[PDB]
């Protein structure tokens, strides 16, 4: 439900909540079918990623709808590099308006710095180096695609 | 002027209207007040680095 490609991302924390007819044995085994799926690239300074929440009630839809009934749901909240490359456009598309002074007048009229939008520029700069620092997360490698001589 | 015995006719001839005169009359004398202007231009957007 964010315009990302998590498989350009990694994966860093998950949260699941289940929701209805849900078995905790099947939870486990459907978490345990995702981590062995491991092209779904976890954080390696991070193996425990996973929380989980379990609650009885199934999700009523309001009428009028169009979603499904269902006897068991699933929701997630998940925190990957992919979405903080999501705000590396956002800051690319402030730069380029910042970078022809475009609109700072409506802002500036208001009795704000020009200086507060260089501020920020340079505080969201940090913050995409700050999540470049732990998608580089040191994880040790698998083989070569060649082979030797002797 | 010599002529006929006794007397002889009383002639006056001297032309009323004016000769040739001094008025040209057609010269130019008022052209439209009219300045020509050379201008310029120079943009002047946003340009920092």
């Amino acid at each position: 439900m964010v315009k990302c490609d998590p498989r350009h991302g990694k994966y860093m924390a998950c949260c699941l909540l289940y929701r209805g007819d849900v078995v905790p044995k099947d939870v486990n085994a459907a978490i345990a079918t995702i981590k062995t799926k491991r092209s779904i690239q976890f954080v390696d300074w991070c193996p425990t990623g996973f929380k989980v929440g379990i609650n009885y009630q199934p999700p009523t839809v309001v009428p009028g709808g169009d979603l499904a009934k269902v006897q068991r749901a699933v929701c997630m909240l998940s925190n990957t590099t992919a979405i903080a490359e999501a705000w590396a456009r956002l800051d690319h598309k402030f730069d380029l308006m910042y970078a022809k002074r475009a609109f700072v007048h409506w802002y500036v009229g208001e009795g704000m710095e020009e200086g507060e939008f260089s501020e920020a520029r340079e505080d969201m700069a940090a913050l995409e180096k700050d999540y470049e620092e732990v998608g580089v997360d040191s994880v040790e490698g698998e083989g070569e695609e060649e082979g030797e001589e002797y | 002027s010599p002529g006929t015995p006794g007397s002889r006719s009383r002639t006056p001839s001297l032309p009323t209207p004016p000769t040739r005169e001094p008025k040209k009359v057609a010269v130019v004398r008022t052209p439209p007040k009219s300045p020509s202007s050379a201008k310029s231009r120079l943009q002047t957007a946003p340009v920092p680095m």
